[PDB]
């Protein structure tokens, strides 16, 4: 008990978990100071006009989508 | 006042040497005391929420209107004083915060150009404001032009800030091609029944949220941030996001907005999560401005938002100039000053502050749980107004993520206090030298709004009653 | 009461004061005369609320 | 050319006080021991016999308890049950 | 080394040192 | 409860999944033919969520015949096993099994929406302290309620009874 | 007033340079202040007494009288009472007890310990929910300054532990209390058993609540941070927080949950029970391997407050009577222990490890004896007030649940088993070798522990002594038709 | 250390040369 959940499963989802999921998300989201933004600019343009037209045709089936793309983002 | 200031100060710096730059600020800066002083009486026109249209319908005059004017005052007051006077009269702080000799016109003008956006009724007039404001403030990003970073960073604005005025504009011409009008008080329920300007009315909301940086476009913002110089960076970070927002929760046109509704979340998680491996000082304030841009962004999906906003927007301003402030003093006591133009750089420069300054700790301290939100400082009763809001609207899974988000930006607002009560080798002894009273007091002052503003509460919402109902 | 709301913000003056002497690293009693002028210039502004709140509260009032 | 105020005199950060006698003689061996006991979190994995204790005591504990709470919930009385009587109220 | 228990934590030591325990009463 | 179709719903997301991967790819290349192959297999990411999330959706509500965050947590704990099948190693894939199907599941529970049902909402509701001996409504609040309310909702026992103690036992 | 007394406040800061014997003052006067308030509060009469508001848009800086109340609320009946009394005896101590072991900015510390005894107290006068978060979250910052300056080698860490744990938890209580806000337009304590919500929303509001109170008792499975913040924390934090600020958690169900909540606290009431079976199980068993002094006493009050919370949601007099009894014991008993581990004997010899402690009677037998009371008196022999606590909360418990009840008596096993085994070695075998002979327990140290010690006996052998505070309470919150 | 206990003193959030530096 005392190690293994106290000292184990209860820092994993705790301190100790916590700091790595952060650690690996925060180095994913920071991971030519022009050319790319405007990359970025239209990437986010294009994006949200085909991700609103799913939501228009169907709801549900954006979630998995959204999911994926903060997949990308932080992981 | 403004447009007189303008005019005089334009003839003056023109005849003025660059040895009176400072003289001329200091000038600039009681004037607008006196401005907010004698003319502030006239609140009383907007008793019982009395709305006025002035300007043939361009401009739009209300109590909401009236106190972000005020708040705008307050601020271009503060951020005067940095340059007006100075912190130490050694060489380096000399070489250090000299003001440049069009920066004052250029800080009246870019406050001309938010004044005129808040009070815009007319597409027309938001968007020469837009553009007033936008070069104004590429001009303000650049007037520093021995900095590498800086020119860099005015041509990276410059161009992103472009772009967004083209959304804008086809924004609004697009608007005007459905509908053959440029005014939103167009607008009713009806109309909004009947057609469907939802794709308009975003992409406009969108290409303004995205000139004050929300995710995911923010990284562009947090460089220039990062790279201008830290007395431009107090002003730059914070003028345009309070026009912008001030106009979008006027307007109302995003109400329960899904593609908004995805946006603030992402904003929220990304402001909270992307600053925690930061190292630079600068750069973590920036994330912290873009988490407080997400609370703020929430209060565009529902109606009656005036008081939360409010009072959120004067909190997170004085909370915001007071750590730059610190951030300022806490020079003084470093033993290495990276440049001319960023002397500090990195939070592990402030380590073991508390041992050189321990008062300067304790503010430090203050503005931070304000930050986080511990009661009884400012920080807990804005998020208090705004969770209340949104679960009023049932804004149920965007509460929990505010939570949530709360919680991870804690971590890095305490970086800074942990490492400032840490502990330093080399502990001043003695100095014969005084911090200047004028920025000390104002910075106490600060604090003591931050400390005991809560005593206020009640007052302040029964005022709020008989001006904005 | 007007005088209690004068009192307290005249302590939020003197507060500031204070704070501002130990921020520039120097004596809580420094400049004593910087305590009554702040202590005067905090009690105006509070006067001042005093006042706008006593009209709005005549106002709600009025209307009945 | 940008260097501290010259106008600044630092001296050292002294704690102070009375250099008490040293009255434990540390023993590195037992310091080692407790900075693992202690710092044990740092370093747990998941293997068969870790992930078994965790699956037990977080899983499989509450669930038999949380069947005997919500099983049992009202079902007995008892002040002043008398012979014959049914001390189960279902 | 010698018991179950023991050997269960040999991944979640990192240069600690492996000691054959043996009790001291023995 | 009208069943969803779950074969046409999720084929329907395996397209959208696939060019939602291919719009990643693209825009992958221009920020760093060789687009697939330096893809990431982000094209596969996109496309085995959406597969995942909505299969087990549809799944789950039609085998419960409910609506509700229930199924939205099996569905999430769908996706976080493929996502977690990249890692190659067992306790990551039941961390991410686990969490991404709360996470989910705390979403659906909250209304499966990113923005509001605003006539459910209490702005858009009946409110305050209700009438002569109306029924209660969800934001609705009284000063007594109906004491076979209480029994029916709370359950007979544990000193919830049809009728005060004392009264029922009073002698005559 | 105010003004002299600032003055005089000045001018012994001036002169003799070091507040601490102010403070001490200061807080014998509060202690005085309390006793005279019993002495004329009325006991024949379930309605809060000291009434004054604060805040008051009439009055910002003074008291209220107005006919129209937006300020915060603040007033007490026999529940406040009984937890500012113990509050108001454990101050003074909490300042005593670090009397000679601060040598460096010990204004400062002094200063922090003394603000947060009296944001405690301040606390249990509050009668609404939005006063009571605020001095609920108030400590926060004030906990975690001071951890992380005058704190042992691992202090950093408890600090960010004490903020972020208890932040967490107080955010969702948060959304609780903008809930009940919204939906009620009030937020007093006075006559909020009145409004009866729909079972639905009740249930809602009821998560939020009870995931604060899981994260300040502590319970299972989120009790991982008390261990810690207790071990690195400095004397006065650690006796304050066990205490006093784990009390507020007991006070915070009886007063904010259960006159509000109650169909909801009837339908949730079994996992609370499974809950309180883990937390009392699970930390009694992994107290057996710590190596670590502090952090076994530590251990310690988490299992006391599992049984606490037990009596507390029993739904029958004697069990809500016995978790204040035994709250009461426990806000005795913890701080002499935590005294002697992280007072006496860290004092002396600055560590904390067990092997390097053995047989401290042959040197120390004043400290021996003390560590045998204290330790027979947590865990709950009669004629001590956590004997009574914990037989009422079990009894409580019992007629809640005859079954989970009955596996709670083991409680009683489990107690022992880590207290004394830790006392065994403390006390004897020979002298350790690793550490040298030191001075006995002094006169300060021995009258810190006779004064809890006293306590906890007076109200061990006669606990009815507080029923002329509690009887109205003991009937204010059970929910029988 | 940093915020998350990461070891702290590319991209420009952990990049440490300095354009602007005095000696550059
Ligand atoms: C369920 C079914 C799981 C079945 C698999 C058991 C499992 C998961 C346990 C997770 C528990 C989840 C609990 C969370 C909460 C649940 C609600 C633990 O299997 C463990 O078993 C222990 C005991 O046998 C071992 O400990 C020590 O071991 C010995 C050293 O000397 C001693 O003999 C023993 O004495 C020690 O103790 C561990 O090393 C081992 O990982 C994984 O085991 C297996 O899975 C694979 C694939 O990932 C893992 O990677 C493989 O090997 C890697 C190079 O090695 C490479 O990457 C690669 O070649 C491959 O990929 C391995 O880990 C593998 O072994
Ligand atoms: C502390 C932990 C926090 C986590 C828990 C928070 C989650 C809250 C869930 C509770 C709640 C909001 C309550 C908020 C209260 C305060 C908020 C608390 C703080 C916010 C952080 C969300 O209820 C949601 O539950 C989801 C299922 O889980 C549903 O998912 C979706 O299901 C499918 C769509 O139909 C789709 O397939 C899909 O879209 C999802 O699958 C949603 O549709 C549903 O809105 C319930 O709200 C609603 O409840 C109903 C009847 O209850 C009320 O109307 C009632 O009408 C009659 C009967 O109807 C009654 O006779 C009448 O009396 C009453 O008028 C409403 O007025 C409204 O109020
Ligand atoms: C400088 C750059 C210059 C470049 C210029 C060239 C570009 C021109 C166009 C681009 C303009 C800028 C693009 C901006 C992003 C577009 C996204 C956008 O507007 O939000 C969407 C558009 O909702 C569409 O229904 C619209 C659906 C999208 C249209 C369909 C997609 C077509 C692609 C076909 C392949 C707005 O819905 P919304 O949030 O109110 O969503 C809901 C919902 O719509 C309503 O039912 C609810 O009642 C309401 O409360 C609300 O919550
Ligand atoms: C509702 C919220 C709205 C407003 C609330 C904010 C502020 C309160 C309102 C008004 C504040 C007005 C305060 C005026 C009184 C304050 C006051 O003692 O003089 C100054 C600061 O004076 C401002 O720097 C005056 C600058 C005014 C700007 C303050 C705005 C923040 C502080 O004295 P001080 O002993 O250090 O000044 C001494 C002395 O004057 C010199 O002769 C000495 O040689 C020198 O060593 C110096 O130390
Ligand atoms: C002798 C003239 C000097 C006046 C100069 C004013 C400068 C403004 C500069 C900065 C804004 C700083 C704080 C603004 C206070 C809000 C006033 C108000 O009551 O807010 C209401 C509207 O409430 C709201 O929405 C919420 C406001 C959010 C405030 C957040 C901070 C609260 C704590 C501040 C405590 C005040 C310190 C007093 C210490 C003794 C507008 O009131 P109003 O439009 O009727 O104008 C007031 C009459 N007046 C023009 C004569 C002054
Ligand atoms: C002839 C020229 C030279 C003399 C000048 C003549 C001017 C006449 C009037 C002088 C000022 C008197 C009115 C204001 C009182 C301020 C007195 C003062 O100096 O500070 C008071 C106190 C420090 O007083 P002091 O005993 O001198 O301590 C110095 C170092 N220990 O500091 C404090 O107590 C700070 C407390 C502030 C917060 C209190 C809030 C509660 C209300
Ligand atoms: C076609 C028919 C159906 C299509 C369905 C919708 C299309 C969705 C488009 C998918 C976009 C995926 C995002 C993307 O392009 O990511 C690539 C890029 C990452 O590039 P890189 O810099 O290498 O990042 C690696 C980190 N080390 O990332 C970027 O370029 C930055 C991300 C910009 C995308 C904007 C997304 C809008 C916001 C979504 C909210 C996220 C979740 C919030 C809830
Ligand atoms: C310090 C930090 C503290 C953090 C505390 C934990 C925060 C959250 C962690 C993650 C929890 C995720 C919860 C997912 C629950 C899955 C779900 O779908 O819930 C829906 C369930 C039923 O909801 P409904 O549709 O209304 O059905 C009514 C039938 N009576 O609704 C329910 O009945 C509730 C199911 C979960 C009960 C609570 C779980 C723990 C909280
Ligand atoms: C920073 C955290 C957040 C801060 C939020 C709140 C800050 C409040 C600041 C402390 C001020 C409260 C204490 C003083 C208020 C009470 C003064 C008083 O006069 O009591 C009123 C009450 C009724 O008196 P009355 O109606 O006038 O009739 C008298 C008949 N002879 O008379 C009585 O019944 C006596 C009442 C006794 C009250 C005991 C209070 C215990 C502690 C006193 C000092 C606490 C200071 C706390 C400092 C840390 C901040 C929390
Ligand atoms: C983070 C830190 C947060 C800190 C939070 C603490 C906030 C402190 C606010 C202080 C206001 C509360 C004072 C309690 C009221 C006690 C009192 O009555 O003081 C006397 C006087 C008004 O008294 P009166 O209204 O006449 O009622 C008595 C009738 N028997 O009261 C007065 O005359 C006012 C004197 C107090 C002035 C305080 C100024 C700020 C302190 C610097
Ligand atoms: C819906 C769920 C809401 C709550 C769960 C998510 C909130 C995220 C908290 C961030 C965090 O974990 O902060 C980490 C803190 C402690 O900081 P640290 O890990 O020691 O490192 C940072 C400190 N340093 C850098 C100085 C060492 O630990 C916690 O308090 C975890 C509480 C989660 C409860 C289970």
């Amino acid at each position: 008990i005392a190690h293994h959940v106290d000292k184990g499963s209860l820092y994993r989802l705790g301190p100790v978990g916590i700091n790595r999921l952060l650690n690996k998300a925060s180095y994913n989201v920071i991971n030519s100071s022009l050319s790319m933004n405007s990359m970025l600019i239209l990437i986010t343009i294009v994006s949200l006009l085909l991700l609103v037209l799913v939501m228009n045709v169907n709801f549900i089936i954006v979630i998995p989508v959204l999911i994926s793309i903060l997949y990308i983002l932080f992981s | 006042m403004l447009i007189l200031a303008i005019i005089s100060l334009i003839t003056f710096v023109s005849m003025s040497k660059l040895s009176d730059n400072r003289a001329i600020i200091r000038l600039i800066n009681i004037y607008l005391i006196l401005v907010l002083v004698l003319d502030s009486f006239l609140y009383l026109l907007f008793l019982n929420n009395q709305t006025y249209t002035v300007m043939g319908e361009l401009l739009i005059f209300n109590s909401f209107t009236f106190y972000i004017d005020m708040l705008i005052y307050f601020i271009m007051i503060v951020i005067s004083s940095l340059y007006g006077y100075n912190l130490y009269n050694n060489n380096l702080y000399k070489t250090l915060f000299e003001p440049k000799k069009e920066l004052i016109i250029l800080f009246l003008i870019n406050i001309l150009g938010a004044l005129l956006i808040v009070h815009s009724n007319d597409f027309i007039t938001l968007f020469v404001a837009i553009e007033l404001q936008s070069y104004s403030i590429y001009l303000i990003t650049a007037i520093y032009n021995s900095s590498y970073k800086a020119s860099k960073a005015s041509m990276l604005y410059f161009f992103m800030g472009g772009i967004l005025s083209i959304l804008i504009a086809y924004s609004i011409n697009t608007y005007y091609s459905v509908l053959n009008s440029y005014t939103l008080h167009s607008l009713d329920s009806l109309i909004i029944n009947t057609l469907d300007l939802n794709l308009i009315l975003i992409a406009l909301s969108l290409g303004l949220l995205f000139k004050i940086g929300i995710a995911p476009l923010h990284k562009w913002l947090i460089s220039i941030y990062e790279n201008t110089p830290i007395l431009i960076t107090i002003y730059i970070s914070l003028i345009p996001k309070i026009s912008i927002l001030s106009y979008l929760v006027l307007s109302n046109i995003s109400i329960n907005s899904l593609v908004i509704s995805i946006l603030a979340i992402l904003t929220l998680l990304v402001g909270s999560v992307g600053g925690l491996l930061q190292i630079k000082i600068k750069r973590l304030l920036a994330f912290s401005g873009l988490t407080n841009a997400g609370y703020m962004m929430l209060l565009l999906l529902l109606n009656n938002n005036e008081f939360s906003y409010l009072y959120y927007i004067t909190q997170y301003s004085i909370s915001h100039l007071a750590i730059f402030m610190i951030i300022i003093f806490s020079i003084y006591y470093i033993n290495y000053i990276n440049n001319q133009y960023n002397p500090i750089i990195y939070v592990n420069q402030l380590k073991g502050l508390i041992h050189d300054n321990a008062y300067l700790v304790l503010s430090m301290a203050i503005v931070v749980f304000s930050f986080i939100g511990i009661p009884p400082l400012l920080g807990f009763f804005g998020k208090l107004n705004i969770l209340m809001s949104i679960l009023n609207n049932g804004y149920y899974f965007i509460s929990i993520v505010l939570i949530v988000a709360s919680l991870i930006s804690a971590l890095y607002y305490l970086y800074l206090l942990n490492v400032s009560i840490q502990d330093k080798n080399n502990i001043l002894i003695n100095s014969n030298e005084t911090v200047s009273s004028v920025l000390s007091y104002i910075l106490s002052s600060l604090i003591i709004l931050i400390t005991f503003g809560f005593i206020y509460n009640s007052l302040i919402i029964d005022i709020f009653n008989v001006y904005f109902n | 009461a007007l005088f209690t709301s004068l009192v307290g913000a005249s302590g939020l003056g003197f507060a500031t004061k204070f704070l501002s002497n130990k921020i520039r690293l120097k004596p809580a009693g420094y400049y004593p005369l910087g305590y009554v002028f702040s202590g005067v210039a905090w009690a105006g502004l509070g006067l001042v609320l005093h006042n706008v709140h006593q009209h709005s509260l005549e106002v709600l009032e009025k209307k009945k | 050319e940008l260097k501290p105020s010259s106008a600044i005199q630092r001296g050292p950060l002294n704690k102070g006080g009375w250099d008490a006698p040293h009255a434990l003689h540390n023993d590195g061996a037992i310091d080692r021991y407790a900075h693992w006991r202690t710092f044990y979190q740092e370093r747990f994995k998941y293997t068969r016999a870790t992930g078994k204790s965790t699956l037990i005591f977080l899983v499989a504990f509450p669930a038999l308890i949380g069947y005997v709470a919500y099983q049992s919930e009202g079902l007995f009385e008892f002040a002043g049950k008398r012979r014959g009587e049914s001390v189960t109220t279902r | 080394i010698r018991a179950s228990f023991d050997k269960a934590e040999e991944p979640m030591l990192g240069d600690y040192p492996d000691i054959d325990p043996f009790p001291a009463q023995l | 409860f009208h069943p969803y179709n779950t074969l046409g719903l999720a084929t329907q997301s395996a397209m959208v999944g696939l060019g939602a991967g291919v719009v990643a790819a693209a825009a992958r290349n221009s920020l760093a033919l060789t687009t697939f192959s330096k893809s990431g297999g982000v094209v596969t990411i996109f496309t085995g969520a959406s597969i995942a999330y909505v299969f087990t959706y549809c799944s789950a509500a039609n085998l419960r015949e409910r609506k509700d965050g229930w199924n939205h947590m099996w569905a999430g704990a769908a996706t976080g096993a493929v996502l977690g099948a990249r890692t190659k190693l067992v306790p990551a894939f039941i961390g991410w099994t686990v969490l991404c199907g709360a996470a989910c599941g705390l979403f659906g529970w909250t209304g499966a929406r990113f923005n509001a049902d605003r006539k459910a909402s209490l702005e858009q509701s009946p409110k305050g302290f209700v009438q002569e001996d109306a029924h209660q409504t969800f934001w609705e609040v009284v000063h007594r309620r109906p004491l076979s309310l209480t029994v029916e909702q709370l359950g007979e026992g544990r000193g919830i009874n049809a009728v005060p103690i004392a009264t029922a036992t009073e002698a005559p | 007033i105010l003004l002299s007394s600032l003055y005089l406040f000045n001018r012994i800061l001036a002169w003799q340079g070091n507040v601490k014997h102010f403070y001490l003052f200061a807080s014998n006067l509060l202690l005085l202040f309390i006793v005279v308030l019993y002495i004329n509060f009325n006991t024949f009469s379930n309605s809060f007494q000291f009434n004054f508001e604060l805040f008051n848009s009439l009055n910002p800086f003074g008291l209220s009288n107005s006919d129209i109340s937006n300020g915060l609320l603040f007033g007490i009946d026999g529940l406040s009472l009984t937890f500012i009394l113990l509050t108001v005896l454990l101050i003074p101590l909490t300042l005593l007890g670090n009397w000679y072991n601060i040598n460096f900015n010990s204004n400062l510390y002094y200063t922090l310990v003394l603000a947060i005894g009296l944001v405690i107290l301040l606390n249990f006068w509050a009668l609404d929910y939005i006063s009571f978060y605020i001095l609920f979250e108030a400590t926060l910052p004030l906990l975690f300054i001071l951890i992380h300056i005058y704190g042992s080698s691992d202090s950093e860490r408890a600090s960010f532990y004490v903020l972020m744990f208890t932040l967490s938890g107080s955010l969702f209580m948060l959304l609780s209390i903008v809930v009940i806000s919204i939906v009620l337009n009030t937020t007093n304590f006075i006559n909020h058993n009145l409004f009866v919500l729909s079972l639905d929303l009740q249930t809602i509001i009821w998560l939020g609540l009870f995931i604060a109170i899981m994260v300040k008792t502590p319970l299972f499975p989120i009790h991982v941070w008390l261990p810690v913040v207790h071990s690195e924390s400095p004397l006065a934090g650690s006796m304050i927080l066990a205490g006093l600020i784990l009390k507020l958690a007991l006070y915070a169900i009886l007063r904010l949950l259960l006159p509000l909540l109650c169909e909801a606290q009837i339908l949730y009431t079994p996992m609370i029970y499974i809950i309180s079976l883990l937390t009392i199980i699970l930390t009694s068993l992994a107290t057996l391997r710590q190596i670590d002094l502090k952090v076994i006493i530590a251990y310690s009050s988490i299992s006391h407050m599992g049984i606490a919370i037990l009596g507390v949601c029993s739904n029958t007099s004697l069990g809500i009577y016995g978790s204040i009894v035994l709250g009461v014991a426990h806000g005795f008993v913890s701080p002499a222990l935590f005294l002697i581990v992280g007072g006496i004997l860290y004092d002396r010899y600055h560590i904390r490890i067990v092997n390097y402690y053995k047989g401290l009677t042959t040197y120390m037998p004043q400290l021996a004896t003390y560590i045998i009371i204290l330790s027979f008196a947590n865990i709950g022999t009669p004629l001590t007030g956590n004997f009574t606590g914990e037989f009422l909360s079990l009894q409580g418990g019992f007629i809640r649940n005859p079954i989970i009840g009955g596996i709670s008596c083991i409680s009683v096993l489990l107690a022992a088993i880590y207290q004394l085994k830790l006392t065994n070695k403390l006390t004897g075998g020979i002298s350790s070798i690793y550490m040298h002979r030191t001075n006995d327990v002094t006169i300060r140290e021995k009258f810190i522990m006779n004064i809890l010690i006293i306590s906890t006996l007076i109200i061990g052998i006669c606990p009815q002594i507080m029923y002329n505070l509690l009887y109205w309470t003991v009937n204010n919150y059970i929910y029988i038709i | 250390s940093g915020a998350l206990g990461q070891k702290v003193p590319m991209v420009e959030d952990l990049e440490t040369y300095d354009e602007d530096s005095p000696i550059n």
